[PDB]
């Protein structure tokens, strides 16, 4: 759903051994590139197979590019320990976020590029691709470094540039697999409490993509506090799981639905508890 | 494709 | 820093029927730092064949994998997920239910 989107999400992890740097790759939120320096080869290998198209200079320079930045966090781990007034020792995490949202002019809709040390925001680059905003006093340095040194412009010009031609390219070449869906299979269980009342499960399974909104409604009229909801979870098959329940009267289950929206689903499914068959 | 930071680091 | 602790969900890949084999699975996520500790447990033991999805980290910077094993659910067999962390004390355990 919505502008087609490309991530790339990194990260180093400083360890009491040098850095463990690991860069993910998305498109449209499904991973589709994947380098770590803790393998055996590093290198950026497929995630998603229709990558597989790419010949093997791609990968090779992938992997050359991803030894530059694995060096660039080492070095930038090592400023931020004497920014925070400390020695080597313990871990440490830094973290960065950066891609693009592509418009309907198959241009740059939004670009972004978003840095965080020890799970907190760090520095970000401004919606402008001209301007910093730093969230500390250590950041502070880094932003007056990157102002002096002409540092966005360089992201912006990765942004609005190969960021947005390459993913046009990996949309092309993905399309079959990317426009694929996978509609959630849906059903509803009935579960005991403690004074004979009654839980209403409903179920969706086997979805993709994982985007997903369950509902509970009481006589057609939306539950809102009443329901619970786990968070969206993978099945490990690459589908995923969710569940809304909500706790209901004994003999008054079938004034109750559950409305399940998905993409995959042309229209969203309405159901209702009813007893199962038996023996 | 993935992005070469920047010459400055953090 | 902002440590965050982890989540956890424990569940099969299919609807649980006793006597026919399935998967069990444990979703560890919004925690930070990355480093984890996961065991699947059956009967309070550890499991040795257990497998774990690659680290990945969500838009609020927080870490999530999956662990998993096969497994075939049974009346009298209890499975549950022991996970340690530095935001811990001591190891969570969060047992199987095929309900939830
Ligand atoms: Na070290
Ligand atoms: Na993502
Ligand atoms: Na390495
Ligand atoms: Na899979
Ligand atoms: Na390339
Ligand atoms: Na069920
Ligand atoms: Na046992
Ligand atoms: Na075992």
């Amino acid at each position: 759903m919505g502008p087609h989107s490309m991530r790339y999400f990194e990260t180093a992890v400083s360890r009491p051994e040098e850095p463990r740097y690991i860069s993910v790759g998305y498109v449209d939120n499904k991973e589709f590139v994947r380098f770590d320096s803790d393998a055996e080869n590093p290198r950026y290998e497929p995630r998603a197979p229709w990558m597989e198209q790419e010949g093997p200079e791609y990968w090779e320079r992938e992997t050359q590019k991803a030894k530059g930045q694995e060096q660039w966090f080492r070095v930038s781990l090592r400023n931020l320990l004497g920014y925070y007034n400390q020695s080597a020792g313990g871990s440490h995490t830094l973290q960065q976020m950066s891609g693009c949202d592509l418009g309907s002019d198959w241009r740059l809709l939004r670009g972004y590029l978003q840095f965080a040390y020890e799970g907190r925001d760090y520095i970000a680059l401004n919606e402008d691709l001209k301007t910093w905003t730093a969230a500390d006093m250590a950041a502070q340095i880094t932003r007056r470094k990157w102002e002096q040194s002409g540092a966005a412009e360089h992201y912006k010009a990765y942004l609005e540039g190969e960021c947005v031609e390459w993913l046009h390219r990996y949309l092309k070449n993905g399309n079959a697999t990317l426009l694929r869906t996978d509609s959630p299979k849906a059903h509803v269980t009935h579960h005991p409490r403690s004074k004979g009342e009654v839980t209403l499960r409903c179920w969706a399974l086997g979805f993709y993509p994982a985007d997903i909104t369950l509902t509970w409604q009481l006589n057609g009229e939306e539950l809102t506090q009443d329901m619970e909801l786990v968070e969206t979870r993978p099945a490990g098959d690459g589908t995923f799981q969710k569940w809304a329940s909500v706790v209901v009267p004994l003999g008054k289950e079938q004034n109750y639905t559950c409305r399940v929206y998905h993409e995959g689903l042309p229209e969203p499914l309405t159901l209702r508890w009813e007893p199962p068959s038996t023996d | 494709s993935s992005l070469c930071n920047f010459r400055a680091y953090v | 820093m902002i440590q965050r602790t982890p989540k956890i969900q424990v569940y099969s890949r299919h609807p649980a029927e006793n006597g026919k084999s399935n998967f069990l699975n444990c979703y560890v996520s919004g925690f930070h730092p990355s480093d984890i500790e996961v065991d699947l447990l059956k009967n309070g033991e550890r499991i040795e064949k257990v497998e774990h999805s690659d680290l990945s980290f969500s838009k609020d910077w927080s870490f999530y994998l999956l662990y998993y094993t096969e497994f075939t659910p049974t009346e009298k067999d209890e499975y549950a997920c022991r996970v340690n962390h530095v935001t811990l004390s001591q190891p969570k355990i969060v047992k199987w239910d095929r309900d939830m």
